[PDB]
Formats: C-alpha cells, sequence, structure tokens
RNA sequence: UGAAAUUCUUGGAUUUAUUGAAGACUAACUACUGCGAAAGCAUUUGCCAAGGACGUUUUCAUUAAUCAAGAACGAAAGUUAGGGGAUCGAAGAUGAUCAGAUACCGUCGUAGUCUUAACCAUAAACUAUGCCGACUAGGGAUCGGGUGGUGUUUUUUUAAUGAC
RNA sequence: CGUCGCUAGUACCGGAACUAAAAGUUCCGUAGGUGAACCUGCGGAAGGAUCAUUAAAG
RNA sequence: GUCGACGUACUUCAUAGGAUCA
C-alpha cells in the first residue's frame, strides 16, 4: 500500500498539460481497444440528447468560450482546439 | 591455485531476488568456475572459495565475485553472466549530487528524466551504447565496455543536467550509427 | 612462510595508482601508476593501463619477497565520486590473476560527514 | 533505435 | 549568422554616416554588400576586410562590370590581426563578438576616423552610452567618453535579423577626440581597474584590497628607483607608508566616500592627480 | 547645462595640464590587471627577478 | 645507482597478550647507521578476524603502535578500534532511526579515549507497521543510558582490560539489557574507539601486557 | 536449495 | 583534454603513514514525515523563555471575525564599520583556439561565501488557489493525545511501566 | 629534350654561379561583464517524460 | 540630435473543426 502512495502523491504533482495530455490519450486508447465501456441503448442516448437540448451547455455562449473568443485568445492555435474540441463533444451529443 | 575466499554481503532489499535466482546462479560459478559457493544465512553474506584441487583458473574468484556484486548492485541475472561470460566487462558507479546538488521535486524529476516514460529513455541509452544501466534512486550503476560506459555516463550526465530527453535521443542516434 | 603486504589501489578520473606498501604503510615497496605504463594521456585511465601496472607491481612484490596482499582500493572521494573505478576494478582483477594472493578487499574511499563546496558551481558540471 | 527492453542478453550483444 | 534585410535601416546607416565624396570609407563585415554598394555610391573609395572568401567573392562578383568596381578594394583576413589602411570613416555590421576590441582598436589607430557607425547589441551599447550616476556606468564607459564620444542613432529590433538573433541591436556613432586627450592610457585605466571592481562601494573600499596594497606598493617602489634613490624592496618595507598616502590623497580629495558608480570624469582625473602628486603611479 | 559644462571643460584642461608636469613612463610599473591573480608561477618570478636586475 | 632493498632490514611484529595471535606480520626498515627511531611510533592496522581467527570478527580492526623494539620484534600496544566501511553501510538502513552516542572517558592508567557506539531501533515480532522510528525522549533516554555504561565500565577499568572487554563484545550485551525497556533496538556496537591523550610511556607496563 | 546454507 | 598547453616536478611532484592548524558544513538515517505566522529549521549536552493538540463535572462570561492607519519578522543577492578568510567563487587576468554527442574547457582567483552592530524589503516569497464559520460520500495508511481489551512481547522474581 | 623562372640552402663582387626540390530546457529575484548575435555568481520554481528492486530481527 | 523612459492614439500577426463526395 505504501508505494502505491508514493507513486500517487508523485504522479499527484505532476499538473503540466502535456503530461497530462498523453497519459489520458494513452487510456483512452486501452479502454477503447479493450471495450471496457459499455454500449449505449437507444434510450440511453436519447436522455443524454435530452439534457443536451435543455441545456445547451456546449455552446459559445459558456462563460469560458465567450471569454475567450471576445478577448483575441481563441486565435491562438492551443485555445482553439480546446473551444473546438468542446464544439465536437457537443455536437456528438447531437447526433441521432 | 592457492586456497583463497570472498564475501559479498547483500543488501536486504536484493535478498528475495537472490532466492528466487540461486537456482541458476550456482550452476554456473560451481560448474565452470569451478568455485565452492555458499550463503552465510547469520550474515546474510555470499561466500565464495577456490577448490585447490578443482579450481584450475587464477581470476575464477574474482570474475566470480564481481558477478555476484553486479547481481547486488540491481543488475539481472543473465546480465551479471555476462561478467562471467567475459573479461572486459565494468562497472561504472555514480550519484546524482556528483553532477549537480538537486533536492526535492528537482531530485524526482532527474531520476523521473533519465529513466524515461515506460523506462523508455534508459533503454534508448542501453541499447545505443550497448551497455545496461541500474537507476537505483539516485544511484546510477553502468554496466558494460570501458568504452561503452563512458558514452551511456555522457547521456546520462547531460539529462541530469538538464537536457531534455529528445534531444539526447536524437545523440544516441548518431553514435548508434558510428558505432 | 606467508608475508602480507598492503596494495593500496587509487582509481581516479584521470589515471590509476597501484601503491604496494607494508603493514604499516609507511615502507613503499613500488608505486607504478597508469601513465608510467601508457603512450597516450587519453589512455591513462584505461583499464588496458592499469593492467601493465598491476602486473609491473606484483612481478616486482614477488622479487622482493611479499607474497600476498591486502587490497585498499579507494576513488577519489571528498566532494568528488566516491566509488573506484574501472581502471580500479581492472587493477584487482590482473592482481588476483597474478598469483599474488589477495588477503582482504576493502573500501577505503574517503568519504564526508558533510564537506566544502563543489567545484561544478549552482549549474553543475560535466558536461 | 529501439526504445524497447533488449530481447537479447548482454552476453549476446557482445 | 545573422544578416539584415531591412533596406531602411540600411539607408539611415550609410546617411548618417555623413560621407563626404572625398572621404575612404573601411567598411567592416562586408557580408553580402547591401551597405557595401550604397557606401561605394557616395564615396571617394571603399576598403573592405572580409573573413570568409566566399563571401568576398560573391561581393566581387555583385560589384563587376559596374562603375564602382575599380573603388572597390577589398582585404582577406581577421580584423584585429590586419594592419589597417588609413581611413576616414567607419561602417560596420561585424560581428558582435569583437565588437569591445574594435571599438580600442578605432581609437588606438595612429589617425583615429572622424566619425564612425557601429552596430552593437543593446546591452553594450548603452553600456557605452552610459552617464555617471546610472545603473550601467562602467569602466568601458568612462575610458571610451574619455577617449570619444558615443552617441545614438537608432534601436535595431529582432525582426530585422533573420534568422532572429536572442538579444535586440542598435547603430551607435563613435566620433574619436581630436585632439586626442593628454593622458596615459595605461595609468587612467589602471585607475579605473582598481576603483571598478565594485563601482557601489566606496573608493577606499576599493583600495582596501591587499593585492592592490601590493601593486601600489612594488609601483611606489620601482617610481623611486627610477628617480635614482634607494629602496629596500622587502615585502613589507613600505606598506605602512603607501596606506598613509592613500589615506590622506583620499581624505584630501574628498572622493573616498564617493561611489565609482557616481563619479563623473573630473573627479577620476583628480584623484589621478593626487596619486601622482604623493607619488603613486598605477600602471 | 551649458555653463556647468564649460566649468568642467575649464577644469579638466587644468588638471591636464598639472598631469603633464607629472608624468612618466609606464613599463617597468606593474599593472592593476594583476590584481585577481593573488599568486606567481616560476616564469613570473624570473621574469620580475631579471627585471629588477635590469633596473639594478 | 643503489636498490634500497639491499639496505632494509625486515622486523616482525607483535600483538599484546590480549589478543590470540601475536604475530601479525612484519616490516622493514633502512639498517642503522637507527632503525628503532623510525620504528617507534609506527602504527599498523590489522582485523581482528586474523588476530582472533574467527571470522566473527570479520567487521572490526584494530590499530596497534609500535613502543618497542628488542631483537628484531617490534612490541606493540593498543592504540584504537573501528568498523570497516561496509558493515557500517550496512547497517544503516531506510525505515528506522540512527542512536549514536559518544563519550570522553580517561581508565585508570590516564589512557585518556574517546568511545563511539551506534545503535538502530527494530521492529516486534507481531509488528505491522512498516517503521520503527523512536520518539526524541526515547532517543534521549537511550543515549543517556549508553553514555552512562561506557563511562562505567572505562573509568572502573584498565586500557588491556578495556580490550579484553572489547573482544567478545560484552558492553554490546550489557547495552541491550539497559535499554531493553526502554525501546527495542537492534545492531548495538561500539563503533568506534579513539586513543587521544597517552600518559608517560612505562616498559615495565608494555612488558608486562607482552609477557 | 543446494549451496543455500551449507558448502555446496 | 576530443588531442594538447599554460601549471607542479630529481631542491622529490602525484601517491603512502604519523600528526598539527584554520574556517566552513552537519552525509548515510532523510520520508511532500515532524515543527514554525511566513522566510525557514537536521551532531551531543545544559540553561532561558515560548507553543499547538489532547484530558478536565476548573475558572471569566461575548471579551469575538475580517481589517485602511500603524507596527514585528522577511530566502538569496546587495551597502556601512570591525573580525575572519579553509572551500567554492561574480569581476579581472591568462593557456588553447583544432574537432559539434562529449562546443565551452583549463589555471590564478578580487568582492562575496562566514560572523558582530546596523541598512535594504525583493523571489516561480506557488496550492500560479484570501481569512473566519456551517454542511455534503465510503476506504485504510501515517503523526500527537486520550479511552477500552481480561491481545503478543519485555521486565528473565512477579508485576507496574515501555514496545507492538 | 633545352632557356629563364619560383621555393630552400651554400658561397662570390643589386649582379652573377652551384645544389636540392613527387607536386597536381523554460524562467524568477539579485549582483556583475572589455573576443557580449550574449555570458557568469548565489537562492528559488516546474509552468520538465518514474523504469527495476524492496517484510531478510527471515 | 533620425536620443532614452513614460503617457496617449493607432497599425499588425496569430481561425478554422467534423462528415460526405472526387
Ligand atoms: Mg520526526
Ligand atoms: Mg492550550
Ligand atoms: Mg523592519
Ligand atoms: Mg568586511
Ligand atoms: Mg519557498
Ligand atoms: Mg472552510
Amino acid at each position: 500500500m505504501f508505494r502505491e502512495e508514493r507513486k500517487a502523491r508523485r504522479l499527484k504533482k505532476i499538473k503540466s498539460k502535456t503530461y497530462r495530455k498523453i497519459k489520458k490519450k494513452e487510456l483512452m486508447k486501452n479502454r477503447e481497444l479493450a471495450a471496457v465501456s459499455s454500449d449505449e441503448d437507444n434510450e440511453d442516448h436519447d436522455i443524454a440528447r435530452a439534457k443536451e437540448r435543455m441545456t445547451l451547455k456546449h455552446k459559445t455562449n459558456s462563460k469560458w468560450a465567450k471569454d475567450m473568443i471576445k478577448h483575441g485568445m481563441t486565435n491562438d492555435a492551443e485555445t482553439r482546439e480546446e473551444m473546438e474540441e468542446m464544439l465536437r463533444q457537443g455536437e456528438r451529443l447531437k447526433a441521432k | 591455485i592457492k586456497f583463497e575466499s570472498r564475501k559479498i554481503m547483500v543488501p536486504p532489499h536484493r535478498m528475495t531476488p537472490l532466492r528466487n535466482s540461486w537456482t541458476k546462479i550456482y550452476p554456473p560459478l560451481v560448474e565452470h568456475l569451478k568455485l565452492q559457493v555458499r550463503m552465510n544465512l547469520k550474515t546474510k553474506s555470499v561466500e565464495l572459495r577456490t577448490n585447490p584441487k578443482f579450481t584450475t583458473d587464477p581470476g575464477a574468484l574474482q570474475k566470480g565475485a564481481d558477478f555476484i556484486k553486479a547481481f547486488t548492485l540491481g543488475f539481472d541475472l543473465d546480465d551479471s553472466i555476462a561478467l562471467l561470460r567475459l573479461d572486459d566487462l565494468y562497472i561504472e558507479t555514480f550519484e546524482v549530487k556528483d553532477v549537480k546538488t538537486l533536492t526535492g521535486d528537482h531530485l524526482s524529476r532527474a531520476i523521473g528524466r533519465i529513466a524515461g516514460k515506460d523506462g523508455k529513455t534508459k533503454f534508448a541509452i542501453e541499447n545505443a551504447t550497448r551497455t545496461r544501466i541500474v537507476l537505483a534512486d539516485s544511484k546510477i550503476h553502468i554496466l558494460g565496455g570501458f568504452t561503452h560506459i563512458r558514452m551511456a555516463r555522457e547521456s546520462v550526465v547531460s539529462l541530469i543536467l538538464g537536457s531534455p530527453p529528445g534531444k539526447v535521443y536524437g545523440n544516441l542516434r548518431t553514435v548508434a550509427s558510428r558505432l | 612462510s606467508q608475508v602480507f603486504g598492503v596494495a593500496r589501489i587509487y582509481a581516479s578520473f584521470n589515471d590509476t595508482f597501484v601503491h604496494v606498501t607494508d603493514l604499516s604503510g609507511k615502507e613503499t615497496i613500488a608505486r607504478v601508476t597508469g601513465g608510467m605504463k601508457v603512450k597516450a594521456d587519453r589512455d591513462e585511465s584505461s583499464p588496458y593501463a592499469a593492467m601493465l601496472a598491476a602486473q609491473d607491481v606484483a612481478a616486482k612484490c614477488k622479487e622482493v619477497g611479499i607474497t600476498a596482499v591486502h587490497v585498499k582500493i579507494r576513488a577519489t572521494g571528498g566532494t568528488r565520486t566516491k566509488t573506484p573505478g574501472p581502471g580500479g576494478q581492472a587493477a584487482l582483477r590482473a592482481l588476483a590473476r597474478s598469483g599474488l594472493r589477495i588477503g582482504r578487499i576493502e573500501d577505503v574511499t574517503p568519504v564526508p560527514s558533510d564537506s566544502t563546496r563543489k567545484k561544478g558551481g549552482r549549474r553543475g558540471r560535466r558536461l | 533505435l529501439s526504445d524497447v527492453k533488449s530481447s537479447k542478453s548482454l552476453a549476446e550483444i557482445y | 549568422q545573422h544578416i539584415l534585410k531591412n533596406p531602411l535601416v540600411a539607408q539611415g546607416i550609410v546617411d548618417k554616416a555623413q560621407i563626404r565624396p572625398s572621404d575612404v570609407v573601411l567598411e567592416v563585415g562586408p557580408g553580402t554588400g547591401n551597405l557595401t554598394v550604397r557606401i561605394l555610391e557616395q564615396a571617394k573609395n571603399v576598403v573592405a576586410v572580409e573573413m570568409d572568401p566566399r563571401m568576398a567573392a560573391e561581393l566581387t562578383k555583385r560589384v563587376r562590370g559596374t562603375p564602382v568596381e575599380k573603388k572597390l578594394e577589398i582585404m582577406l583576413g581577421d580584423f584585429m590581426k590586419t594592419e589597417l589602411p588609413y581611413f576616414d570613416i567607419c561602417i560596420s555590421n561585424t560581428p558582435y563578438q569583437i565588437s569591445s576590441p574594435l571599438v580600442f582598436k578605432l581609437i588606438n589607430q595612429p589617425r583615429p576616423p572622424r566619425v564612425s557607425i557601429l552596430m552593437f547589441q543593446r546591452e553594450f551599447a548603452l553600456r557605452l552610452l552610459a552617464r555617471p550616476g546610472d545603473s550601467l556606468y562602467c569602466r568601458l564607459s568612462a575610458n571610451v567618453q574619455m577617449w570619444a564620444n558615443v552617441t545614438h542613432i537608432m534601436k535595431v529590433g529582432k525582426n530585422n535579423f533573420r534568422p532572429p538573433p536572442q538579444v535586440e541591436s542598435s547603430v551607435v556613432r563613435l566620433e574619436i577626440k581630436n585632439p586626442r586627450p593628454q593622458v596615459d592610457y595605461n595609468e587612467w585605466d589602471g585607475l579605473l581597474r582598481i576603483v571598478f571592481v565594485r563601482k557601489n562601494r566606496t573608493i577606499s573600499a576599493g583600495f582596501k584590497s591587499t593585492t592592490v596594497m601590493d601593486i601600489l606598493e612594488k609601483n611606489y617602489k620601482t617610481f623611486l628607483a627610477m628617480n635614482n634613490e634607494m629602496v629596500d624592496d622587502t615585502k613589507g618595507s613600505m606598506h605602512d607608508v603607501v596606506k598613509e598616502k592613500i589615506d590622506t590623497v583620499l581624505k584630501e580629495t574628498d572622493l573616498g566616500d564617493k561611489r565609482a558608480g557616481k563619479c563623473d570624469q573630473n573627479d577620476f582625473l583628480r584623484l589621478l592627480y593626487a596619486f601622482h602628486q604623493v607619488g603613486i603611479h598605477f600602471s | 547645462k551649458f555653463i556647468e559644462h564649460q566649468l568642467k571643460r575649464e577644469e579638466r584642461k587644468t588638471i591636464i595640464g598639472k598631469l603633464q608636469d607629472y608624468k612618466i613612463d609606464t613599463s617597468l610599473l606593474t599593472s592593476s590587471k594583476r590584481l585577481g591573480e593573488g599568486r606567481q608561477t616560476k616564469k613570473e618570478e624570473f621574469k620580475e627577478a631579471l627585471s629588477l636586475e635590469r633596473q639594478g | 645507482v643503489v636498490d634500497p632493498f639491499t639496505r632494509k632490514e625486515w622486523f616482525d611484529i607483535k600483538a599484546p597478550s590480549t589478543f590470540e595471535n601475536r604475530n601479525v606480520g612484519k616490516t622493514l626498515v633502512n639498517k642503522s647507521t637507527s632503525a628503532s627511531d623510525a620504528l617507534k611510533g609506527r602504527v599498523v592496522e590489522v582485523c581482528l578476524a586474523d588476530l582472533q581467527g574467527s571470522e566473527d570478527h570479520s567487521f572490526r580492526k584494530i590499530k596497534l603502535r609500535v613502543d618497542e623494539v628488542q631483537g628484531k620484534n617490534l612490541l606493540t600496544n593498543f592504540h584504537g578500534m573501528d568498523f570497516t566501511t561496509d558493515k557500517l553501510r550496512s547497517m544503516v538502513r531506510k525505515w528506522q532511526t540512527l542512536i549514536e552516542a559518544n563519550v570522553t572517558v580517561k581508565t585508570s592508567d590516564d589512557y585518556v579515549l574517546r568511545i563511539f557506539a551506534i545503535a538502530f531501533t527494530r521492529k516486534q515480532a507481531n509488528q505491522v507497521k512498516r517503521h520503527s522510528y523512536a520518539q526524541s525522549s526515547h532517543i534521549r533516554a537511550i543515549r543517556k543510558v549508553i553514555s552512562e555504561i561506557l563511562t562505567k565500565e572505562v573509568q572502573g577499568s584498565t586500557l588491556a582490560q578495556l580490550t579484553s572487554k572489547l573482544i567478545p563484545e560484552v558492553i554490546n550485551k550489557e547495552i541491550e539489557n539497559a535499554t531493553k525497556d526502554i525501546f527495542p533496538l537492534q545492531n548495538i556496537h561500539v563503533r568506534k574507539v579513539k586513543l587521544l591523550k597517552q600518559p608517560k610511556f612505562d616498559v615495565g607496563a608494555l612488558m608486562a601486557l607482552h609477557g | 536449495l543446494p549451496g543455500w546454507g551449507e558448502w555446496a
């Protein structure tokens, strides 16, 4: 138990975007390749789509998206990717 | 071939691997080198002796002791066996603090940089330089030919001083081609 | 019938010394270094240099009457590296092969409880 | 250059 | 290597050089020759010092078959090593590594140029231009200002140079003083060196250093010897007399408690005269 | 500023004249460049001994 | 023009009676023109295993200084004790507290000396915690106990008696018994002995030691 | 295990 | 040193052994664990005062939270005046200036590094994350205190403590 | 195959003789800088890629 | 003086992402 605590403590301190980005990408591959995640039923997709329409949480009217857009911070490539990442994720939930 | 003895104290964290690998350690020592092998559980030290009536190679005892010592430092068995097979392998040892006085997270990141993600950087140095590297906390041991260990040491030291792994990796390809 | 000396091996970065002395350490029996056995200053720390130096002292010691030596291997120590280098390791192996009986091997590197500053500076050394 | 542990043992490479 | 590509700054440099039609121009660091062609257009004749034979050949090819071809002359070698001809104006975009020697060489030419337009990095140029009491006032500033007058022409940025360097640049004008002021260069520089080891401390503290006392005592003994006065030559014979001399001169000049970085030319001249009065010669 | 500068110029001229009153050569005097060294080699010691012998 | 060993002469070193094996090798010195003056003050360090002929003392060294010469025999006396570096590096381990004490004391022979003792905490038989750290109060108490013990044995004994106690390691067991109630310990050892000052030399007290 | 605790 | 050369060296260098002197620093144990308002704090022993947490069927009874003004401390570097000056070392000097993984290396080294009495008041002074109070899931590790056991061990007379 | 050349040397009175000549990482604070397209000293940060072994009072 | 710092007023560079089709 100590060994996981020491390793978990050290990985906790590293909070670099590039490091965390690489780990996240590799995790999504492993879960995708091993199909750890269960298939979504049609009813599950409908409920998810319903909440997205109810809220409209993944458009550029959000506080963060509006803050970046109105102040020329999205002209940069990296912050534009995050905005587009958010927008494609919203589009996924909108799919029928 | 006079009666001589060597004693190699095993640190506690290497005793259990010594147990699981003992079956593959005494055969080469007792057969090829004609050495009398034993471990003193009371002292927890591996004892090797020359058998005057049987042992013939004068350098067998010292050759065996270095092989035990290499396993003791943390090198895998097969890599340690290379000391028995060959006669031109040496172990280079140095500490991180010798290169640069690093403390706290700076020391942790230096060790992480040397090993690299999934140990890739360490393997990259090992393959290019034809050496084996054991990264024991802030203590680094390198095993290989004399000219080879120096090349690996320079690549390691550049990582300690702060050189990014990516640039060191390219340098490994260049020297690898020269080799 | 068995006379002991002491074989002091000083394994630095740029050279290796093999010094054989009586038990006390006052009297020198034979001092040979890597430089005296090699043509190019680059190879003085080379293991090959140590082997020649070790063999020369081993031959000389047998002439004197010394038939066994206790090995006291050491590095530069101090604020610098504490482990003997391959030059020292090579010298030990050659001495064993020489037939000279090896009594006891111990590391006597000067290790500081805590020392002065190291010559590198804040940014390090040994590029 | 290989970035994984070499299958050949150090004696084998030499 | 870094090569300028902005034509406006080159035109400005050549214009502010103010090349009279009877002027011979020493052009260091010719490079491709963007400056050289324009200097040739409005000069008697140009002598160029180039290190790279390939670049000299390319310049020769460019100027071949042109009305200004006979005017140009190209010297091949290292600028510091070469012994240079008479030149009226210096216009250089040389590598900054030889910036400091170049300046003093221009100062110590047997007939120094009346004007020179030199490009340096921003820090070096500002240290050249620094005035007494400023943060960057240094030995270079005092020495050059004694031997010349340096003014700021323009600030050349990073974008102008391809590939971009890590340091910004600036063009300055150096005007050696004619007639040369009559002070020995060695003694001026020696005094400054003794006093500028730490420019924001008291000058007395500058003279407290034991090695400085040793040097000054040896100089005093040599001075007594040249005057045919007999001097013991022991290591510590004259330590106590030189210490007293230094204390008295520092006190009377009132410069003991003044920081070197806040002392102007006249203060150092007064100190030099006082030390010469009491008998201590620096270099 | 102009009047201050002119007064400084006159003072500088007077001081430089008085300096010409007190002027010598600098070949034999040890340069202040040696302030950092603090120890000399046998080559430097021999050079100094030869120079002093030439001085007599 | 002269091989130095033509003029050298060999001398046999003999150890005190407190050690089992008196023969401890030999040394050399230039032949008298005297050899005694160079010989006197010479210090030789030897492992206890050789002197006792038992591998139980493989990690302890004794320094003996030459004090008298008679007919090629160098009569030496105890000068110091120390541990081998490998053993000390072995004992010092992670996840435990190191308790070290030193005491300066003079024997009944006016031999002023300094004893350094070392000990480490150990985990109980049924202990499950990773570490066996001792609170600073326990460390101070153990250090006090060790200091009192060492002073008691040194003051009430001679130097020869002190060495006779050092060889069998009785002092370590006494420390273990005294500190048993305070906190469990392991690797209790008299790490080092220094001989700081010496009394006036008495050749009788040396001959008696050598029989 | 041959040689584990005795000479082998 | 990539190879050299400034450097020391038959008046004995480097290395060896017995000592002695000086000034710094407290390895391994050492762990994001402990302490402090923060900066920071690591050899033993003694003295001086200070402190959190815990236990309390002790005492006062709103005395409290946050805080312009104002005050105490404030890494490193740095300034004034003494002391010290081993190591490392800005500045300065000097050898070499050949070779791109080892490409800035070497030697001497002033100020400094240390200390006493005062100045300076800045840090990626970082959890890039105000202080006080309430509430909202499970798990087992660790540090300090307390309670409970008819638990192991020691006290090798018991025991009571201590350690688990 | 000849003449004068050019390089080195030997002599003689610019001149005139002889011999030889296998080449084509990113920073923060502070303090400095005179081979400054940038360097250096001291303290700090990650906003920098953790592999192996590990109860051996077993 | 094509001078430095600041204040003010402006200019400019960093925008594409997914799906289908050829
Ligand atoms: Mg603690
Ligand atoms: Mg309280
Ligand atoms: Mg204050
Ligand atoms: Mg002072
Ligand atoms: Mg901090
Ligand atoms: Mg809260």
